[PDB]
């Protein structure tokens, strides 16, 4: 639905922006001013989860050796596993997109670009059909820009 | 083990 639709936008903006590092200068779809703003706040706060966590997430990519539509399959199956302990928050939803994009790093560097497509599509899939019923409640993308906003 | 390691860094965050 539209929240997937929306997710996946979102996602894929974020993932295909880190990789290359262009925006892109195209409008957004329904509810734009929300998807700018998850925008906004994946690049500032993504930006302190890849800095804080650079070595871990360096050697996460090594183990997983990603280097094929297929290997962000297991990575897919190691982001449904994070939620199995039963708990779901913000910080874990940032985390996860913020691996993708340092993912989505490596798959440009070694000529992969292409499957940052289904690696977004695996990301987004974890959040509006895994933890559909959190995401919700939570106000979406609008509780997620609420969650990290800036105070005055 | 990756799926520890992200949530770690998730519920710090
Ligand atoms: N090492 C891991 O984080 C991981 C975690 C689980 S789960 O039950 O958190 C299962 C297998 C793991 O690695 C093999
Ligand atoms: C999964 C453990 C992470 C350790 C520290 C940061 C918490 C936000």
């Amino acid at each position: 639905d539209e929240l997937y639709r929306q997710s996946l936008e979102i996602i894929s903006r974020y993932l295909r922006e880190q990789a290359t590092g262009a925006k892109d200068t195209k409008p957004m779809g329904r509810s734009g001013a929300t998807s700018r703003k998850a925008l906004e706040t994946l690049r500032r706060v993504g930006d302190g989860v890849q800095r804080n966590h650079e070595t871990a997430f360096q050697g996460m990519l090594r183990k997983l050796d990603i280097k094929n539509e297929d290997d962000v399959k297991s990575l897919s199956r190691v982001m449904i596993h994070v939620f199995s302990d039963g708990v779901t928050n913000w910080g874990r939803i940032v985390t996860l997109i913020s691996f993708g994009a340092f993912v989505a790093k490596h798959l440009k560097t070694i000529n992969q670009e292409s499957c940052i497509e289904p690696l977004a599509e695996s990301i987004t899939d974890v959040l509006v059909r895994t933890k559909r019923d959190w995401l919700v409640k939570q106000r979406g993308w609008d509780g997620f820009v609420e969650f990290f906003h800036v105070e005055d | 083990a990756i799926a520890e390691q992200l949530r770690a860094i998730g519920d710090a965050f």
